[PDB]
RNA sequence: GGAUUUUUGGAGCAGGGAGAUGGAAUAGGAGCUUGCUCCGUCCACUCCACGCAUCGACCUGGUAUUGCAGUACCUCCAGGAACGGUGC
């Protein structure tokens, strides 16, 4: 059950709780996120929860994409061309994923508009100084794992590994 | 308190904005299921509290059980069931196959037993301190037997559900 | 009633532009002056003209003036501010 | 809704659906439904509880 | 209930000096004696004067036919 | 006499419309109403100090249109006869 | 003679709505009187403008001449507004 | 003649541009002779502003175009 | 057509009217009109510095009327 | 069916002054390149008149509320002022 144009044209699309145009693509078990050109950047949020996506890549240019729900998936790697395809990506929910190393968070630093990031329920969050490395690598993010970044955490991230 | 599709979380940080807290609650509730509505106020009566109403009651129950006492913006929020039904849900609404129930309350009618069995999909019939519930599907009957084993309904007594014999 | 008021009032000054085929100037609210021959008019001053020359002045945002020419155009009577008839075709 | 002699000279939609509800209620009422209409007395106490339906008896004998 | 047309007729019969403020123009107003009116609020001021509040000057014009689409507020003065 | 009947008979023609805010929209005129509601298909709009954008459909009101631009090969003498 | 947005605005009288004017003034409150010419008369109204000067007044009246837009709740967008 | 220019875009998401430079993207449900647009669950872009059901007057409308497929 | 505005409840009440160009006046209404023209007897206009100037009975047209707020409970 | 609430528009235009202040990589003219001098287009800082006052959104610290609802917005104190509009 791969993501095609007929699956995106038959999927439900409505208004979310934040008054944004969201398309519900849950319950599809798509192994790879592709063929997203049929939406023509008419959705403000993408609900791709409960899927089997392994890599968050292969997305076309969508300037209206501001929220991406990748919860309950097996995402273990992030694409390096995420900034060239989503310049206005501000919300990224990557809870309960397959990220084990902090080096997968290195392509996530290119998103300058990203402010809300969720990396909870992951083996990469259980490593030593994971939050300090995420604050040092991504200074544009203001809320990490439902927690506001303070000045002391930014000073601790800028002190170590400088 | 009976389980419902709306789960109310309280004891949260009231210093954040309303839209940011609503977006954080929606991003927290999207991992357990589709969030239909999010009611969040910042007045003197509803300070530091919000609620999320979902489509399915099982996703709301899983979000209330998993995020019970989770730290939200520095303060551990307490999640519980809603007292009344939501307006959006009221607007949108309007192993073996046989399972043996023991220690059931006699004051409960057939409508309460149907609402308790409605977490599982459509069954064949219901029989009425002992009761017999037979489902049309074997996996649905197994999920209903695994879910109702020690359920929180009429807390003066404890309800026990077991599989029927031949 | 309407024809006598159009041929005896200010609209006759428009009616002398289409009958004798004379050139008149129209200054609009966008600081532009278009000189041309009026071909079609109406009661709401809807002027459809041919062979018009529109001149104005623009700043770089010293400034400078500019001009252009159009083969056939049509302008509504709302944006028409000033209409001047002068013997410029001879 | 099936085409029968009951739905003759009826030309409107809502009239048809209401008469179908009526006929459904009538026929479903007048049948013999053993599942809900039956009196079993299970051998749990064997001298009491004759209010058992046809489904609770299987649940008790399972 | 006092009608505005009846008040305008009483002001024209009394021949008192009234000041008219323009629409979207607070720097310059007019002042004069309204002689007659019409259905489109067209005022005919005799020996009218344009008063500029920024420059504190007054320029007389005489008989002026002011349209009702530009006059926003009209007040009665003792002068 | 009436310019609305002349504007309504100018369908299937590639024209341009300049608004009061400086935005010029060039496209094929497909629908004209009595209130000068210009409905065009496959138009290109250029605003003041902005980049031109191509749209599959556009609907401009009559009160927002300041000037129009017709091609030189338009039969204005034949279309004026009511 | 009566429009469908005019009928939707007249049917939404008595609910907590808002009216944003052309100058940016947002009069919010219960729509007590709504005429056919977009005349909105509200009681216990609140002024939240684009200037931001938020205040509370006993009664307000905004005409349809300088009215830019109106924000209404979504309780009347289902029925009988479905055409 | 047919007057099907506004009926073909009924129950669809359209983005209308205002005179001051604002853009309202909403589902057009009904209209009138004064071009009164009723945009249910509309978004305001110029930043994103949560508005919802916005009833904008026809005097502040400039242009309107199709945004996407109907929900 | 030509329905008059509902100004019967605001009769003989002290209200504040806003006019175009940022003008503010306060006074008691003495009548109504179908063209939204209001007669304010003993009206006081607010200046730019903040001082109130009494202009007496004035007439405000409907073409520049922005918002009228009733200062008295009706 | 161009005369006050919708469609023949009341819209257009310009951002205070000074200083031997600083820059036009590839884009000004003249004294007929380059170097220099003069004059009608910005941004950054400084000074006078942080252009002024207002309220809303917002950041730091301290502090109060533990409350079951369908919402313009919601505790208070102090500092800073990146944003919006109102009148001069």
């Amino acid at each position: 059950v791969k993501l095609t144009a007929e699956l995106i044209e038959q999927a439900a699309q409505y208004t979310n709780a934040v008054r944004d145009r969201e398309l519900d693509l849950r319950g599809y078990k798509i192994p790879v996120i592709e063929n997203l050109g049929a939406t023509l950047d008419q959705f403000d949020a993408i609900d791709f929860s409960d899927n089997e996506i392994r890599k968050l890549d292969g997305f076309p240019l969508l300037r209206r994409l501001k929220t991406l729900l990748v919860n309950n998936n097996r995402i273990c790697r992030i694409g390096e061309g995420l900034d060239q395809a989503l310049p206005c990506l501000t919300e990224l929910i990557l809870t309960n994923n397959s990220l084990v190393e902090l080096g997968d968070l290195d392509p996530l630093a290119s998103l300058k508009s990203l402010t809300y990031l969720s990396i909870l329920r992951n083996p990469v969050t259980n490593k030593k100084h994971y939050r300090l490395y995420v604050i040092y690598k991504v200074p544009q993010v203001r809320v990490l794992d439902f927690q506001k970044v303070k000045l002391k955490e930014r000073q601790e991230a800028e002190k170590m590994f400088k | 308190i009976r389980p419902n599709h709306t789960i109310y979380i309280n004891n949260m940080n009231d210093k954040i904005k309303k839209e940011e807290l609503k977006r954080s609650l929606y991003a927290l509730f999207s991992q357990f299921g589709h969030v239909v509505d999010i009611v969040a106020l910042k007045t003197m009566k509803m300070r530091g509290q919000a609620f999320v109403i979902f489509k399915e009651l099982g996703s709301s129950t899983n979000a209330l059980r998993q995020l019970q006492g989770f730290p939200f913006y520095g303060k551990p929020m307490r999640i519980q069931y809603a007292k009344t039904d939501s307006d959006i849900i009221s607007k949108m609404r309007g192993p073996n196959y046989i399972l043996f129930l023991n220690n059931l309350p006699e004051e409960t009618n057939e409508m309460m037993l149907s609402m308790l069995f409605n977490q599982f999909p459509g069954f064949k019939e219901v029989r009425l301190d002992i009761a017999f519930v037979e489902f049309e599907n074997d996996g649905q009957a197994g999920a209903a037997r695994d879910a109702l084993q020690g359920f929180k309904i009429t807390p003066s007594h404890a309800m026990k559900i077991t599989y029927a014999k031949k | 009633r309407e024809e006598e008021e159009f041929n005896t009032g200010p609209l006759s000054v428009l009616t002398q532009s289409v009958k004798n085929n004379t050139q008149v100037l129209i200054n609009c609210r966008n600081n532009k002056k278009l000189l041309g021959r009026v071909k079609a008019f109406d009661r709401h001053c809807n002027m459809v003209l041919e062979n018009v020359k529109e001149m104005w002045t623009e700043v770089p945002k010293k400034p400078v003036n500019k001009d252009r020419y159009i083969s056939k155009m049509f302008l509504r009577g709302d944006s028409v501010i000033v209409v001047l008839r002068n013997p410029l075709i001879a | 809704i099936p085409n029968t002699a009951h739905f003759a000279n009826v030309t409107q939609i809502e009239d048809a659906v209401s008469l179908w509800a009526k006929l459904k209620l009538q026929k479903a009422s007048e049948r013999w439904q053993p599942d809900t209409e039956e009196e079993y007395e299970d051998s749990s106490g064997n001298v009491v509880n004759k209010k058992t339906y046809e489904d609770l008896k299987r649940q008790g004998l399972l | 209930m006092v009608q505005p047309i009846n008040l305008i007729f009483r002001y024209l019969q009394n021949r008192s000096r009234i000041q008219v403020w323009l629409y979207e123009q607070v720097n310059m107003r007019i002042e004069g004696c309204i002689i007659g009116f019409d259905e489109y609020m067209n005022l005919v001021l005799d020996d009218a004067e344009e008063i500029h509040s920024k420059t504190k000057s007054r320029k007389q014009l005489g008989r002026i036919m002011l349209k009702g689409d530009n006059i926003t507020l009209l007040q009665s003065v003792s002068n | 006499m009436k310019l609305v009947r002349f504007l309504m008979k100018l369908s299937h023609e590639t024209v341009t419309i300049e608004l009061k805010n400086g935005t010029q929209v060039h496209g094929t005129i497909t629908g004209v109403d009595v209130s000068m509601n210009t409905h065009l298909k496959a138009v290109k709009m250029t605003l003041k100090n902005r980049e031109p954008v191509q749209l599959e459909t556009l609907s401009i009101r009559g009160n927002n249109i300041r000037y129009f631009i017709l091609p030189d090969s338009l039969p204005l003498d034949t279309l004026l006869v009511d | 003679s009566i429009g469908v947005p005019i009928k939707v605005l007249h049917e939404a009288e008595g609910h907590i709505v808002t009216c944003e004017t052309n100058t940016g003034e947002v009069y919010r409150g219960k729509l007590i009187e709504a005429e056919d010419n977009m005349n909105c008369q509200m009681s216990n109204i609140t002024v939240t403008y684009r200037d931001g000067r938020v205040a509370q007044l006993e009664q307000v009246y905004i005409r349809g001449s300088k009215i830019r837009f109106l924000i209404l709740p979504d309780m009347l967008k289902n029925a009988p507004m479905l055409k | 003649g047919k007057s099907s220019k506004m009926l073909q875009h009924i129950d669809y998401r359209m983005r209308c541009i205002l005179q001051d430079g604002r853009i309202f993207i909403g589902t057009f449900k009904a209209f009138d002779k004064h071009m009164n647009l009723i945009l249910c669950d509309c978004d305001e872009f110029r930043e994103k502003r949560v508005l919802g059901l916005v009833l904008l007057r026809g005097e502040n409308l400039v242009s309107m175009t199709v945004e996407g497929p109907p929900p | 057509k030509a329905h008059p505005p509902e100004l019967k409840k605001f009769m003989d009440k002290k209200l504040s009217l806003k006019l175009n160009g940022g003008r503010h006046v306060q006074g008691i209404l003495r009548g109504f009109d179908p063209f939204m023209n209001l007669v304010i007897d003993e009206c006081v206009e607010m200046a730019t510095s903040g001082q109130q100037n009494n202009i007496g009975m004035v007439v405000i047209r409907g073409n520049s009327i922005i918002m009228l707020e009733a200062l008295e409970r009706v």
